[PDB]
RNA sequence: AUUUUACCAAUUAAGAAGAAUAUUAUAAUAAUGGGUGUCUUAUAUUUUAAAUAAAUAUUUAAAUUCCGUGUAGUAAAUUUAUUAUUUGUAUUAUUUAUAUAAUAGGUGUAUUAUAUUUAAAUUUUAAAUUUGUUGUUUUAUAUUUAGAUACAUAUUUAUAGAUUAAUAUAUUUAAAUAAUAUUUUAAAAUUUAUUGAACUGUAAUGUUACAGUUGUAUGUACCAAAUAAAUAUAGUAAGAUUAUUUUAGUUGA
RNA sequence: UUUAGUAGGUAAAUGAAAAGUAUAAAUGGAUAUAACUUAAUAUUUAAUAUUUGUUUAAUGAAAAGUAUUUUAUAUUGUAUAGUAUUAUUAUAGUGUAUAGUUUUUUAAAAAUAUAGUUAAAUAAAGUAUGAAUUAAUAUCAAAAUUUUAAUAAAAAUUAAAAAAUUAAA
């Protein structure tokens, strides 16, 4: 998991499978025994550890000397979701939907694909968001709600896409440890929504000139309309 | 004889009999044209061998086709230019939104948290600069946003500027149209305050040149006597920190001259006097600095800055007897003592082995070798080897020239 | 790879993503679960009646020697064979009766099929002989031309002495060792081979293939193959009505046009021939299984400017019925005229094959009533 | 000119001391009190003050 | 450093002692009609593939003022009026179909200005729309005596 | 002639410098190592142990 | 075209175009948000072998000392590195990074274009001299905790020469009141 | 793969050569070490050397492992009283050589004894240790340092209670 | 106060029409020497001859002969015909490019013998040549690529002797009538046709004349010269020769 | 080095794909393999040899070059050789004698080349550029002794061989 996609990484990469390669592997950098010429024993935890840790640092991971990126920062995670929604649904289509069910088949499929991509991105970013709840900011939480609205996914406060868990029999799902899989996605997202609502309330309580008066007014109006749209109060 | 491949790109030696070749002085390699062949391409217009066929279709498409525009389109584009007022309003709106949504720095304990990079603020900054004819320093903005108090004193000023512009007031545009007289308006004052905050952030960062430029733009915008005095004092301090003594002295003198137009409550006059005295001290004219400080005290007795500068000059005067006089007029400016001066020397200093008077000599706009330098006919100069072109002997020496 | 080589299992991980798809991936409930494609026999083409349905009264069960009728059922006007049937060696020894369809896809009557044609039990060796002949014959021999040392166009002179230079002794370097060089014995169209087929083997293999199709139930007898108009829309409509899947991935249809029962013809019907030119897989073949005795006038290199492969100079025409086409096209359609022509052209061969103690009886039973001698009205 | 060399045989030179002295040396310098430029002791400018008094 | 802008920087970086000879002249004559590199020829062909003989469309059903719908490309299903037609390129310009920015380099009298104009669209992409049916309909050239 | 080209290029990562960098040198060294180890196992390892 | 992504333990199909555009956008924005400026100079007029030595010399230094060493050196590689450092410093200034806290976080070169020149030889022999070029990568990051050595110190010889000349060994530091907008 | 640096420790280097008694390596273990006293009075020199080497190299322990260098220290005393069977004292040669052309030194056990008897005992111990381990410098050297030699009966290891080493000859 | 030991590491996903009126064979209907930037002038722009040749031939017999260098009208003007830029990218098949590059700041040791980490042990080229089997001989820097031809198999129509020198004799058991191929690189070669005297060597007074059964040591930096064509007994020179895990007889006659 | 267990068809040398042999069409390793003659590329030699542009006393043709003379200044045409180069080097026909008709780095030494017995000058490293022969080779072959089929760093025994730089056959 070192050299490939990690915790909050979006790219899906099966390190054992040599995808994204133009050459048939001739040399295996991580080799412990000469027998691995014909019996690599990949998949076994220890040998796989050796191979993956011998792999070089790709774009996702960072070297020990290169300066990493604070991907676990809420102020970065939220705008990532906003950009995902923006790319998924064009500004013209967003304006049309806001003004307005009479839509083209291509536009409907585009909206569905955007919702699916947003759900996948939320699934991938969930652990980082959960870790970054504590030191988030009111503007970024409001941005979280705005990004959900723009993606057109209604959060499960208790169309809708988070409320239904993905299909698949429990006896075949990938339960392997070390992979950030969230089987209880709707419950986790509902808990995150409640936590961010409480955090917004606490931030407003802590906060309690013309510029600041206008900021407070616009913030209150936003909070109100966004929570009403998502089906939340206070 | 033959040792490597037959192609010219092969490394090892060849012989004329086995692999006869044409005289190719210098040609690209398997990996594409190099810097030397490209220098030949740009200077001579083709590769030095001459067997290559020049092909700059892509360059033509990039430059001439792009810059070509018919007369009618060129004439109507100016008339169809966007609306300056609306564009400025939109630029201010988006800039304020970006600044407001800029995250606040986490005050970590035990070390200094890295300030988040300003990616989305550049484009709003660029458009705002284009609209207002001003240039904001990204380092200054970064420092202002990182500091909490400066962040508020910048946001409030920007919001006031937005409100006054939306209310229908564009003081610079109106003044320009009328010129094509009155005092400073609320919008212009807010803009000046915003620029002063940016300059303060620049000074805190250490970018004194950027601070001075921002304050100069603010001075250009301002027209009130009090605003002019304050901006001149700020520019004088910025130039002093930036090691621009002539500019600091000029701004201080201008502030001291505007003194009468300013009300007694303001301290811009005292600040200008202090800046002028500091510029004189850095120029190493202690008598002039003392006289200026005396005049400033006679004007505003009790000013804290004037008292501090007088005490410092008194300490310097007490140290002077060790020298028995002031710095001799011969040098009068030699010593350099500012970190700005050190940075300038590190950047533009003549390095050893390059960027010196022996490496290349810059003519009017062109680079020359030291031997062709027209500023000295030294022993390594081609000008030395000329003499007696045919007019007259021109020199008494009879060995060369 | 090779099963015994270590490379066959040198890869031990990464083949499968342990996370299954949420679309179609399922689990094995138990033996009661019916898995798609599962079958105890190694079926490289695991088709069923739904995929490629068979046109025959019965599914070809082992209990039945052939899916078609074994007796002339009274529900239909059964028709006998044009020529008398004698069971030669290799024939199924069983009565073959098949229903004849019309252009409306509904049976009109029943027809006897000659065992010597549709009753000769298939044999893999003969079928493979036919298939290999067809595969070798259907190559573009004109495209098998390669350069030669004498054709490389290089100076005919030693490029440098043996020892003077310091490189390997090479003179007139047109040889294969050099990238620009050629081969001493390259491949040429006139050096390639076109196999010579025997009429006996060709007929035997074609009749074996016809019997194989009959056994598999892919055979269908049609009264006529005429179209209202010579366009392609009419042909497609006829295919739709008759439930013929002529798509490139539908199974395909082979057509022995010939003619109707009352007017057999050796030439394809004009309208149907014009309308059968369709992109999808659908082949039209002549109503004959014999082949003109192949010959090779240039059996030796007597004509040096012969730009054709060594061997028979009279290869089987493409449109002729063959094992390759019979296997590629799922369903086979044969007209009454085609059956008449096949029986007419194979009757003499069958009689000649028959042994002497049956040959002598032939005239006694009336299988040699010659119209030329007035013994019977002309056939 | 008799046999090819391997990476370690090439790295022997960097192991040595002459290579380090010729390539891997750091110069000690300071900011000149007059011109405030980087300067190595013993070398000065052609400015009048530098010539008269040599920092 | 291979660009004309960085040529001066490259020359300054290069040492004085290394000399380049053929700065103004050349050994081989440069006024001989010779061929270009293979990649240059391929780029030329790609850039102007309409130079080939009989590149245009013979019937040429497409004329300005018609109504067409885009069947392939970026915009699919969007229909409009043919603003302009480029016959020798086999291209069409349809209002509000293929809109892209058209930058204009600054000059001594005006600054840079960004303008949007419908760009040419390949003829094969669009299909004619019959006004009466208001759907996609095949078209064919016909001759009539007025 | 068959050599363990594909089988030994896999473990070619276990050598140093020229052998690990250049396919031919690494393959030759690995072939020699495998043969010598086989000989040692079949004629001296048991005796030593 | 769909792309398979592992979600909730099962593979899920997502729009491949959106997936790719999102991945590239995230990579680019993450790299931009990283508090460092990276510069690439192509076709450097110096053989990569020689340039690597100067790169190793300059590696792991603050921007100030890197510039000082490059200016005080007499090597083509050091001059090229000085030019690269100047360009990277300008880029960092434009990007907003603090100049006084700049440091080199990566300096490396790899082979680039290569021109060839004919060198005549006696006895009719000849070869092709190789004109090598390099690609230089220079990354300037920020290290707020970085503390720089005090290079303002000067030799006692310089101190006493200045004293003889009458100058002051210490700098003439004058307190500079911070700019204020009270008068506005 | 393992890489032994070409920059080794040389006898001419100021850093000098180590003493494996004070070294700390994965293959050095002095925790299980014991101390024996070997009185070589009237005992044949080759036999004494072999007996001492058996304990010095650690071959006398059931946990012996060729890779691991663990052995008991042996204090050899009364080396002056060591005996040689017959005329061997003057008829047994010791041969060494320098890189110079002349180079060769042929000397007698009598001369080696007159210079330093402990040197002769060290020579025989070295011969045994080389006989058993010769392919590795560490193995060739460490047991020799484990060995202790004293020509007289006075040794400073009384603070270790070296138990007397009792053995029997093949006869 | 001061300071982070020496040594040791690795190649991969490719940014954009920097690859097609493309490469080879294939058309049996054209044809007075194709030459654009060409553009009067025709004493000065003439190539013809009964022969194996840009016209190219369906079998094994007999037969001259010191290795038999070998087979006829098949139809008589009868369709085996030297074709050919598009009224299908002509058709069918076939073949195809190395422009382009951050990769990691330390798993093994630190007084010397060589991958698999418990320390050790083992270890120090391959191919051909050498039949007195070597220590003789030759080749190999490395990466990728190019590179060599003996048909492993015969289903009903179907039918197959011998024999004398010769005449002649013929008491007396078979059979799946099929042919076309035959490593590869390299001989001091020789043969045909042609050019060179600007170098060099003569005669004439820099130039002219004389040239490969040959002009005067040499005839344009290998004189058994140079250029063009060719695959000679390549054999009784030599070298190379592409497919591991195998499944049966003799080791100096 | 007189045997079992386990692997495991059998007692040793004539490749393997059910995927274009396509109905097959989004996650098919169809991994199916020439160490020396071909072609291209990357290295070693290479921190290398070489190169290094501060000083000038003097031809008026032609074959020979064709290097864009913006207008160079009857008809027609003016400058910029050859030795594969901007090289050892004046191409000399005619013809003349004061036009200064103007590009050769560097702070020592070896070696090499020039330079009051008898029969002392010039060519450095370093900055910069950057070849060529060569190259089976593991991080390598101190040394001695002994021996094996021709030099035998091939073998064994014995012994103790540091790294870099320059020079020396
Ligand atoms: S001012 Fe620094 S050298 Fe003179």
């Amino acid at each position: 998991v070192y050299g490939g996609s990690g915790r909050g990484d979006l790219l899906y990469e099966n390190p054992d499978a040599r995808r994204h390669s133009g050459r048939a592997l001739g040399v295996l950098n991580g080799v412990r025994h000469s027998s691995q010429a014909t019996m690599p024993e990949s998949g076994q935890l220890y040998y796989r550890k050796l191979i993956l840790h011998s792999r070089p640092p790709n774009g996702s991971c960072a070297g020990l000397q290169r300066h990493c990126h604070d991907t676990c920062n809420w102020s970065y995670l939220i705008p990532s979701l906003h950009r995902c929604a923006e790319s998924a649904i064009s500004a013209k289509l967003w304006e049309k939907m806001c003004q307005l069910v009479n839509l083209t088949q291509y536009e409907r499929q585009r909206v569905r694909d955007g919702q699916n991509l947003y759900r996948y991105e939320v699934h991938q970013r969930l652990p980082l968001l959960e870790e970054s709840i504590g030191w988030a900011q009111l503007d970024d939480l409001l941005g979280w709600f705005r990004s959900a609205r723009r993606a057109w996914v209604r959060l499960p406060t208790s169309s809708s896409a988070m409320s239904c868990r993905l299909e698949g029999h429990a006896d075949s799902r990938d339960t392997t440890p070390g992979r950030n899989q969230v089987f209880d996605t709707p419950e986790r997202v509902e808990q995150l929504t409640e936590a961010t609502v409480h955090r917004i309330r606490e931030e407003l309580q802590r906060l309690n000139s013309a510029r600041r008066l206008a900021r407070d007014e616009e913030l209150s109006r936003c909070v109100e309309e966004e929570l009403g749209w998502h089906g939340v109060a206070l | 004889y033959q040792r490597g491949g037959w192609s010219p790109g092969s490394k090892h030696q060849k012989h004329m009999t086995l692999n006869p070749t044409l005289y190719l002085y210098r040609f690209p390699g398997p990996h594409g044209p190099g810097p030397y062949t490209m220098k030949y391409w740009w200077t001579l217009g083709c590769f030095p061998t001459g067997m290559e066929v020049p092909f700059r279709l892509h360059e033509f498409l990039s430059t001439y086709q792009q810059e070509h525009v018919p007369v009618e389109v060129e004439e109507w584009l100016r008339c169809y230019i966007k609306d300056p007022l609306s564009e400025l309003v939109n630029a201010s709106n988006d800039f304020f939104k970006a600044v407001e949504v800029y995250p606040e720095v986490e005050s970590a304990r035990g070390y200094k948290t890295l300030q988040p990079s300003i990616a989305p603020l550049l484009v709003p900054m660029k458009k705002f600069e284009e609209q207002l004819g001003v240039k904001i320093s990204p380092v200054g903005l970064r420092s202002v946003l990182s500091n909490p108090v400066l962040k508020d004193r910048f946001l409030d000023d920007l919001f006031d500027y937005k409100s006054y512009v939306e209310k229908g007031g564009s003081t610079p545009h109106r003044r320009l149209a009328r010129s094509r007289a009155e005092t400073t308006a609320d919008d212009e004052r807010s803009l000046i305050l915003l620029l002063t905050t940016i300059s303060e952030g620049c000074i805190n960062a250490g970018n004194y040149s950027d601070a001075a430029s921002v304050l100069a733009d603010a001075l250009m915008f301002c027209h009130d006597p009090d605003s002019q005095a304050t901006t001149h004092a700020n520019i004088s301090f910025a130039s002093l920190l930036n090691a621009d003594f002539k500019g600091a002295e000029y701004n201080g003198r201008e502030a001291a001259l505007l003194q009468p137009q300013v009300k007694p409550t303001s301290t811009a006059c005292a600040r200008g006097y202090v800046g002028w005295a500091a510029a004189a001290a850095y120029q190493d004219d202690f008598e002039k600095a003392e006289a200026i400080v005396k005049d400033g005290l006679t004007l505003y007795v009790g000013n804290e800055h004037l008292e501090k500068l007088a005490n410092k000059l008194q300490a310097l005067r007490e140290e002077q007897p060790s020298v028995y006089k002031q710095v001799p007029r011969s040098l009068r400016e030699s010593r350099s003592h500012l970190p700005s001066q050190q940075s300038r020397g590190l950047l533009s200093g003549s390095g050893k082995g390059f960027s010196n008077e022996f490496d290349w000599v810059e003519f009017k706009n062109k680079l020359y070798p030291s031997k062709m330098d027209p500023r000295n006919n030294e022993m390594g100069s081609v000008f030395r080897r000329v003499g007696d072109l045919g007019s007259f002997i021109s020199t008494s020496r009879s060995m060369e020239r | 790879s090779s099963i015994f080589s270590p490379r066959y299992d040198w890869r031990t991980s990464g083949v499968h993503d342990i996370a299954p798809r949420d679309e179609g991936d399922f689990l094995y409930q138990g033996p009661q679960h019916v898995l798609p494609g599962a079958h105890p026999l190694p079926l490289h083409h695991p088709h069923n009646t739904i995929t490629r349905p068979v046109i025959s009264p019965y599914i070809p069960s082992p209990q039945r020697s052939h899916p078609y009728f074994t007796a002339p059922l009274p529900e239909l006007p059964h028709f006998s064979t044009t020529k008398p049937i004698v069971y030669t060696y290799g024939t199924m020894k069983e009565r073959i009766i098949a229903p004849v369809f019309n252009l409306k896809n509904e049976v009109i009557y029943t027809r006897e099929l000659d065992p010597f044609i549709f009753g000769m039990y298939p044999e893999v060796e003969e079928l493979s002989k036919n298939l290999t002949y067809w595969m070798v014959r259907c190559q573009n021999f004109a495209s098998k031309w390669d350069y030669e040392t004498r054709e490389i166009w290089r100076k005919a002179k030693k490029n440098w002495p043996n020892t003077g230079m310091g490189m390997p002794r090479v003179g007139n370097r047109k040889n294969h060792l050099y990238t620009w060089g050629g081969r001493t014995k390259p491949s040429k169209p006139w050096n390639m081979l076109m196999p010579t087929m025997d009429v006996k083997t060709w007929s035997k293999s074609n009749r074996m293939m016809l019997t194989l199709k009959m056994l598999q139930g892919r055979l269908q007898v049609v009264d006529r193959l005429t179209l209202e108009e010579p366009t392609q829309e009419c042909y497609l409509e006829l295919c739709r009505n008759m439930s013929w899947d002529v798509r490139h991935t539908g199974g395909g249809v082979l057509f022995m046009d010939g003619g109707s029962r009352i007017t057999p013809s050796s030439e394809f019907d004009r309208a149907f021939f014009f309308g059968s030119f369709f992109n999808g897989r659908n082949k039209i073949v002549r109503p004959t299984v014999l082949c003109d005795e192949q010959y090779d006038y240039n059996k030796t290199a007597a004509k040096q400017r012969m730009k054709g492969p060594k061997g028979a100079k009279n290869p089987i025409p493409i449109n002729r019925f063959n094992a390759y086409d019979a296997m590629k096209h799922d369903r086979l359609v044969i007209t009454e005229g085609a059956l008449m022509q096949l029986e007419d052209e194979l009757y003499e061969h069958k009689l000649q094959i028959l042994p002497p103690h049956i040959r002598n009886q032939l005239p006694e039973y009336g299988y040699l009533d010659s119209e030329a001698l007035g013994d019977c009205v002309p056939s | 000119p008799k046999r090819k060399k391997n990476p370690m045989q090439l790295r022997r030179k960097v192991y040595g001391l002459h290579f380090k002295e010729k390539y891997l040396k750091m110069e000690e310098w300071y900011y000149c009190p007059l011109c405030a430029e980087p300067k190595k002791p013993g070398e000065w400018c052609r400015r009048e003050d530098c010539r008269q008094i040599k920092p | 450093l291979r660009d004309r802008e960085r040529l001066e920087l490259l020359e300054s970086m290069r040492h004085p002692r290394e000399r380049d000879f053929y700065q103004d002249h050349t050994y081989h004559n440069q006024w001989l009609r010779r061929d270009l590199e293979k990649h240059q020829k391929q780029q030329l062909a790609a850039r102007y593939k309409y130079f080939a003989p009989d590149f245009e469309i013979s019937p040429w059903i497409w004329y300005p003022g018609d109504i067409v719908e885009v069947v392939s490309g970026e915009g699919i299903g969007q229909r409009g009026t043919i603003i302009a037609v480029i016959k020798y390129k086999n291209e069409i310009v349809v209002q509000n179909i293929n809109v892209q920015d058209v930058v204009i380099p600054a000059s001594e009298s005006r600054p840079e200005q960004i303008v949007q104009r419908e760009h040419p669209i390949s003829v094969t992409r669009v299909r004619h729309v019959d006004p009466s049916t208001n759907e996609i309909c095949n078209i064919e050239m016909v001759k009539v005596r007025n | 002639h068959y050599r363990a080209k594909l089988e030994l290029d896999r473990i070619r990562s276990m050598l140093r410098g020229r052998a690990r960098l250049e396919r031919k040198v690494g393959l030759k060294r690995l072939f020699f190592l495998m043969r010598t180890q086989t000989r040692y196992r079949v004629e001296q390892q048991a005796h030593w142990e | 075209r769909y792309a398979f992504v592992e979600e909730e333990g099962v593979m899920h199909k997502v729009n491949w175009g959106l997936y790719c555009e999102r991945l590239e956008t995230e990579l680019t924005v993450t790299q931009e948000r990283l508090p460092q400026h990276t510069l690439l100079m192509k076709a450097v007029p110096s053989s990569w072998k020689k340039l690597d030595i100067d790169i190793s010399v300059i590696r792991g230094l603050s921007l100030r000392e890197a510039m000082a060493q490059c200016k005080l050196s007499l090597r083509k590689g050091h001059q090229i590195v000085f030019r690269a450092l100047e360009m990277a410093q300008q880029g960092a200034e434009a990007k907003g990074l603090d100049k006084e806290h700049l440091r080199v976080a990566h300096i490396s070169c790899y082979p680039g274009p290569t021109d060839k020149q004919i060198d005549i030889r006696s006895k009719g022999y000849y070869a092709w001299k190789t004109k090598k070029s390099s690609h230089l990568v220079l990354t300037l990051a920020e290290d707020p905790e970085m503390v720089l050595p005090d290079r303002t110190c000067l030799p006692y010889s310089s101190l006493m020469s200045m004293k003889r000349a009458g100058l002051s060994a210490q700098p003439t530091v004058i307190d500079v009141p911070a700019i204020t907008a009270d008068g506005i | 793969a393992p890489f032994k640096s070409v920059l080794r420790r040389h006898k001419h280097h100021p850093e000098g050569l180590p003493l494996y008694n004070d070294m700390s390596k994965q293959w050095l273990c002095r925790e299980g070490e014991r101390w024996w006293l070997l009185d070589a009075r009237g005992e044949q020199l080759p036999r004494v050397a072999a007996v001492a080497a058996q304990y010095i190299t650690g071959q006398h322990r059931p946990d012996f492992t060729p890779g691991m260098i663990t052995g008991d220290h042996v204090v050899i005393v009364n080396i002056k009283d060591v005996v040689m069977v017959g005329d061997q004292w003057i008829r047994v040669p010791i041969t060494w050589q320098t890189a110079y052309p002349g180079g060769k030194y042929r000397i007698r056990l009598t001369d080696m004894y007159e210079r330093d008897p402990c040197m002769l005992m060290w020579w025989f111990l070295k011969d045994e240790v080389n006989r058993h381990f010769v392919r590795k410098l560490k193995t060739r050297i460490a047991p020799l340092e484990k060995a202790w030699l004293y020509e007289d009966s006075i040794h400073p290891h009384a603070d270790k209670n070296p138990r007397p080493l009792c053995w029997t000859d093949p006869e």
